[PDB]
């Protein structure tokens, strides 16, 4: 919920992060806009998205 | 049916599930921005 | 009057009815959107760097390997640009006519 | 540090995975002439 | 696909006699795993 340069896994961006409600499949680990941006992650440790 | 207006895209849905519906949250969030008209909807009608 | 407001009457039945009537009009919106979902696709391409992605070349070349691939993507999306904004002023002239 | 390596006609292959690599001991050690990359630059591989 | 090979798999309840059912539904992932051979051929395998 605050402005963050985050990386995950070598994903280096900078965002607002926040709870997901998108249904990622076991296997998925990244989710992706239109314009090929990724707007959703699962983190490495912890799997909620 | 309009692709915006551009009114008012204040977060309350381009964050959250529309952000992935919706072309023109992506748009914006891609530094493309619309804005309104000077006159509105409403003051054509009255011109008219 | 009967005769005009009888007219009157086939006006709303034949733009409630038909869906092509203003198709002059939704044309300028589906110009418009699509020239706009042209650009973002743009920015997907790669243009010859090694990612489409400009925080996955900073990520992971140094301050001067990374120049050459920026460079492209720059390249590229400004290009990207001058074309959007050329079809854009074109398309200008048409709806000022 | 194999004590015997394989022919450049038979190349071996290892799968490393599930493991933490710090490329910087290999890049901080003299012992190398040749330390050439071609997808990444080499002190970058620390951080991803 | 260049050193992997992978297995995808759905599971779907229907009532047809001997014909592969009208509809679309589309198969996850299951495992994959790294085997690295030149593969050609194959068979299947059953028990009485
Ligand atoms: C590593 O992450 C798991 C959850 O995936 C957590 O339960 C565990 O405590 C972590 N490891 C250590 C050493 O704490
Ligand atoms: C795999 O083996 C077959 C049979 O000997 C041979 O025809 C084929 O060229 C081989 N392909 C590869 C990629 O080794």
């Amino acid at each position: 919920n605050k402005c963050v340069n985050f990386n995950f896994n070598g994903l280096t961006g900078t965002g607002v992060l926040t709870e997901s409600n998108k249904k990622f499949l076991p296997f998925q680990q990244f989710g992706r806009d239109i314009a090929d941006t990724t707007d959703a992650v699962r983190d490495p440790q912890t799997l909620e998205i | 049916t309009l692709a915006d207006a551009g009114f008012i895209k204040q977060y309350g849905d381009c964050l959250g599930d529309i952000a992935a519906r919706d072309l023109i949250c992506a748009q914006k969030f891609n530094g493309l921005t619309v804005l309104p008209p000077l006159l509105t909807d409403e003051m054509i009608a009255q011109y008219t | 009057a009967n005769q005009f407001n009888s007219a009157i009457g086939k006006i709303q039945d034949s733009l409630s009815s038909t869906a092509s009537a203003l198709g002059k009009l939704q044309n300028v919106v589906n110009q418009n959107a699509q020239a706009l979902n042209t650009l973002v696709k743009q920015l997907s391409s790669n243009f010859g760097a090694i990612s489409s992605v400009l925080n996955d070349i900073l990520s992971r070349l140094d301050k001067v390997e990374a120049e050459v691939q920026i460079d492209r993507l720059i390249t590229g999306r400004l290009q990207s640009l001058q074309t959007y904004v050329t079809q854009q002023l074109i398309r200008a002239a048409e709806i000022r006519a | 540090n194999a004590t015997r390596f394989a022919s450049v006609y038979a190349w071996n292959r290892k799968r490393i995975s599930n493991c933490v690599a710090d490329y910087s001991v290999l890049y901080n050690s003299a012992s190398f002439s040749t330390f050439k990359c071609y997808g990444v630059s080499p002190t970058k591989l620390n951080d991803l | 696909i260049d050193g992997y090979f992978k297995i995808y798999s759905k599971h779907t309840p229907i009532n047809l006699v001997r014909d592969l059912p009208q509809g679309f539904s589309a198969l996850e992932p299951l495992v994959d795993l790294p085997i690295g051979i030149n593969i050609t051929r194959f068979q299947t395998l059953l028990a009485l």
